[PDB]
């Protein structure tokens, strides 16, 4: 089993899924949460993109690099009036400096 | 079911109930409609605790090795406000 | 006392497996019911060692005293062996809370003497320099 972070802009989904599964399945239970198509999603891995026939084990994501204590980040954009955005992630607030008691 | 939580910075977070139940403060919190706003966790912070929950979920009454959870030195102290808050 | 070994004299063949990512230290209760400490296992290591039947052990992270679970439970205690199989003594690391664990961190990073210039609430100091220790921990089991 594998853990993941599907993030767009400021949207982060928490869910869990296997090496075997595909780039559609996937699809599926984010329609599931953001109740959006699989034909308007567009998944991604360090901008690189992901076919929906391939695996989480052939796009690189691996249950050593997807732990439930630090999930995997994939990329998403949606296709809004037939044309897909582009890869827009929010990043997190950036935490302050050390104290020097640190 | 699933419920959103909101950080004090915009950003949303979508987790399962179950594992957002783990939190005493939330479940009370909880009863918008499967909403909750979180006005002093910023986003870094919050993402880490629902990581805790999934992972505390996970590994609850498990018999897999259980690994350790990482708390990186930068976010140590903002966790343990917000885990303080929390109940969790 | 109640939390203490029996002088049994009934030898139990015991395997300390140490299946979390801490070093451990195994703490064996006297018959007085007092800790006595015993040898470090490294992370990841085992080793074969004679106990003897009702003789009571609890587990911690040597550098911290952090508690540790044996066998999913806090106190492990000997069986007598049967057809010359050893009992596992599967040591692991709990699913702490996330306070605790954040205060673990903490306690690493910052020295005790400079807790309370950090900027948290004082609740939280006194929390940080309440230390795991094992007279803390048998307190709860004896009254239970």
């Amino acid at each position: 089993d594998v853990f993941l972070m599907i993030r767009r802009h400021k949207t982060t989904i928490f869910t869990d899924a296997k090496e075997s599964s595909t780039v559609f399945e996937l699809k599926r239970i984010v329609e599931g949460i953001l109740k959006r198509p699989p034909d308007e999603q567009r998944l991604y891995k360090d901008d690189q993109l992901l076919d929906d026939g391939k695996t989480l084990g052939e796009c690189g994501f691996t249950s050593q690099t997807a732990r439930p204590q630090a999930p995997a980040t994939v990329g998403l954009a949606f296709r809004a009036d037939d044309t897909f955005e582009a890869l827009c992630i929010e990043p997190f607030s950036s935490p302050p400096e050390l104290p020097d008691v640190m | 079911m699933y419920v959103k939580l909101i950080s004090s910075d915009g950003h949303e977070f979508i987790v399962k109930r179950e594992h957002a139940l783990t939190s005493g403060t939330i479940k009370a919190m909880l009863s918008e409609t499967n909403e909750v706003n979180f006005r002093e966790i910023p986003s870094h912070v919050l993402s880490k605790v629902c990581m805790y929950f999934t992972y505390k979920v996970r590994y609850t009454n498990s018999s897999t090795e259980i690994p350790e959870f990482p708390i990186a030195p930068e976010i140590a102290l903002e966790l343990l406000m917000a885990a303080n808050f929390l109940d969790c | 006392p109640v939390l203490r070994s029996v002088n049994s004299r009934e030898p139990s063949q015991v395997i300390f497996c140490n299946r979390s990512p801490r070093v451990v230290l195994p703490v064996w209760l006297n018959f007085d019911g007092e800790p006595q400490p015993y040898p470090t296992l490294p992370p990841g290591t085992g080793r074969r060692i004679h106990s003897y039947r009702g003789h009571l052990w609890l587990f911690r992270d040597a550098g911290t005293h952090d508690g540790l679970l044996v066998n999913q439970t806090e106190l492990f205690v000997p069986s007598l062996n049967v057809d010359g199989q050893p009992i596992f003594a599967n040591i692991t690391l709990p699913v702490y809370t996330l306070k605790e664990r954040c205060l673990q961190v903490v306690r690493s990073l910052v020295k005790p003497e400079n807790y309370r210039r950090l900027d948290i609430v004082r609740s939280l100091y006194e929390d940080l320099e309440d230390h795991p220790n094992v007279q803390k921990d048998l307190e709860r089991l004896t009254q239970e």
